[PDB]
């Protein structure tokens, strides 16, 4: 119908407005290319209702969505009513699928934050266009998609719920992005290049005096992945490479420069990779040496076509799914309805926004604790800093309402875990005391937000000082400062979760 | 004595609890102490006592003519 041509003209106007770059000369052929791409994708599935174009879906800019949309919504290309019903059934008989939307987005896959490129680059994946920049999360990162415009077939946006959350939001995608136009992939090293296996790297490390200004390439199979360590201006993560089955021997590789931090979302367990031009510099607190990536260090896969030559916790790797959320700020969540999830002991500032009940998770190098006592008896799984959480997919459940009322008090929890370094049973008991006191006193006595305020100098929280007569007696100050480097590297790893003792209820 | 403590918060750890029982009974003799059908009126009274020094005072952090006289009897 003529409405289809009108929609095409409006899309052409939209492309001229926001999809025409100002870097090079804006030439019109991008619009027919996008039209051909969307037609091919629309007709590929074969679920079409006789329409060569998605008249239901409407193009929208990032700024338009930011200014207009105020509620969570899910929009996916080539989605019908039957697809939405199957999605709802997959979400569970009691599940609440997000409302279906008919939109379309085009953007750039980049990690660049703003004008201050290196002053705000946290490594989070972003989608950017001429109207704005907005973050994104990908199940399996690919370096061949960064810096290029890709058509997104599946996406979902989550606006902030409580006004205390000043963040703009994020986008969540299910399927791989569709390339708008073919890209010229730069060829890799045609000439075969020998690598050093992890055993060879360990032997070279044993040659302590024979590593003076020597740079080489290391390749191996990734088995253990560390978390995202954050600091004042330097963010780093450590990857271990070892010959699997048995991966007894592993090597140390530090990824410190923020430019390549985006690869932290690309590493996969078991899969082997090639790392080239690794350097060695002395590291304080460790007598051994480490091979770290240089500035011009290229990360590729390992393909032999171009490769030549008082109680204690339990550690295990297991995968499960979250059923419900019991306390968002406390980081306590239900594991498959039987176990407990504790994310407090890791820096998860950007993780809480995306996580929600209905996601299967994979855990590696986590501590299992039993017979905790002091209020609860269900066993708990806690991930040490040596290990990391593994993300596989998203959920489909609608967010709750109490999260926007009496949930944002996480600053006190962060101060307790980091600035005060509490043990896990003590942490849980303290949390429970906080909810009980908030129920008993708030809100007529005082507002919830002011009661759970961080303990800045000159204005401490009532709850922490109320618990101080018990906290100080139970946990006197003097504990050694926790360091990421030691727990990540030194063997055995010294973490508070390595050893535990059952504790009775104090009060 | 201090009237400053009006409208504040107090926390205590060693406080005694006292309950006072008042009963109006019509028991005939000593033998009928077993059966319970000889009780008519019941009552209760509860209060709390504790030394202030052992407790902790915590102020509530909510965001000219005078004369001196000495009390003698109340």
């Amino acid at each position: 119908p003529s409405s289809e041509q009108a929609w095409l003209e409006d899309a052409q106007v939209f492309i001229q407005k926001t999809l025409c770059p100002a870097v090079k000369e804006p030439n019109v052929q991008l619009t027919p290319l996008v039209i051909d791409c969307v037609k091919t994708v629309w007709l590929s599935q074969g679920r079409n209702q006789g329409s060569t174009l998605p008249l239901s879906y409407s193009f929208v800019s990032v700024q338009d969505l930011k200014t207009h949309q105020r509620l969570p919504c899910c929009s996916h290309l080539s989605w019908s009513s039957s697809a939405y019903q199957a999605w709802a059934q997959e979400a569970g008989p009691n599940g609440n699928p997000l409302p279906r939307e008919q939109l379309l987005l085009l953007g750039t896959l980049t990690d660049l934050s703003a004008d201050l490129e290196q002053e705000c680059r946290n490594g989070s994946l972003y989608v950017r266009d001429n109207t704005g920049v907005l973050s994104c999360e990908l199940i399996d990162l690919d370096l061949s998609w960064l810096g290029h415009l890709f058509l997104f077939p599946r996406w979902s946006y989550l606006p902030p719920a409580r006004w205390n959350s000043s963040g703009e939001g994020h986008l969540e995608l299910w399927d791989a992005p569709v390339p708008v136009f073919p890209l010229t992939i730069s060829p890799g090293p045609v000439t075969p290049i020998p690598v050093l296996y992890p055993e060879s790297a360990s032997c070279l490390l044993r040659l302590r005096n024979k590593l003076r200004g020597v740079q080489r390439n290391l390749a191996g199979s990734l088995v253990r992945l560390s978390a995202l360590v954050k600091s004042k201006q330097k963010a780093y993560f450590i990857l271990s490479l070892g010959r699997s089955h048995p991966a007894v021997t592993h090597v140390s590789i530090i990824v410190q420069v923020p430019a390549q931090l985006v690869w932290h979302r690309a590493l996969r367990p078991g899969t082997a990779y090639v790392l080239t031009e690794l350097r060695v510099s002395k590291i304080r607190g460790q007598r051994q040496h480490v091979w770290m990536t240089s500035q011009s260090s290229r990360l590729l896969l390992l393909k032999p076509e171009c490769v030549q030559e008082v109680r204690y916790s339990r550690l295990l790797s297991y995968s499960g799914a979250v059923t419900g959320v019991l306390n968002e700020p406390a980081g306590l969540y239900e594991l498959d309805g039987q176990l407990g999830l504790c994310l407090a002991y890791q820096q998860f500032r950007g993780l809480r926004r995306v996580m929600r009940p209905g996601v299967c998770l994979q855990l590696q190098d986590v501590h299992l604790l039993q017979s905790v006592g002091g209020g609860t008896r269900r066993p708990v799984l806690a991930p040490c800093l040596r290990g990391a959480v593994l993300l596989q997919s998203f959920s489909r459940q609608k967010p709750g309402a109490h999260s926007s009322r009496q949930a944002y008090g996480a600053s006190l929890y962060e101060q307790l875990v980091w600035e005060r370094q509490l043990g896990l049973p003590l942490y849980l008991w303290a949390t429970k005391a906080l909810e009980e006191l908030a129920c008993k006193l708030c809100p007529h006595v005082l507002r919830h937000h002011q009661f759970l305020q961080h303990s800045s100098p000159g204005s401490p929280s009532l709850g922490l000082q109320l618990l101080a007569p018990t906290l100080d007696l139970l946990a006197p100050p003097g504990s050694p400062v926790r360091n990421a480097h030691n727990e990540i590297l030194e063997e055995p790893h010294h973490c508070p979760l390595q050893k535990y003792t059952r504790l009775q209820t104090p009060s | 004595s201090d009237p400053r403590l009006i409208g504040c918060l107090v926390r205590a750890e060693r406080f005694q609890l006292i309950v006072e029982r008042d009963v109006r009974s019509s028991f005939p003799s000593w033998k009928e102490l077993s059966m319970p059908g000889f009780i008519q009126k019941q009552q209760a009274r509860v209060y709390v006592q504790f030394f202030l020094a052992d407790a902790l005072i915590l102020p509530v952090p909510r965001p000219g003519q005078s004369r001196l006289f000495l009390l003698c009897h109340k």
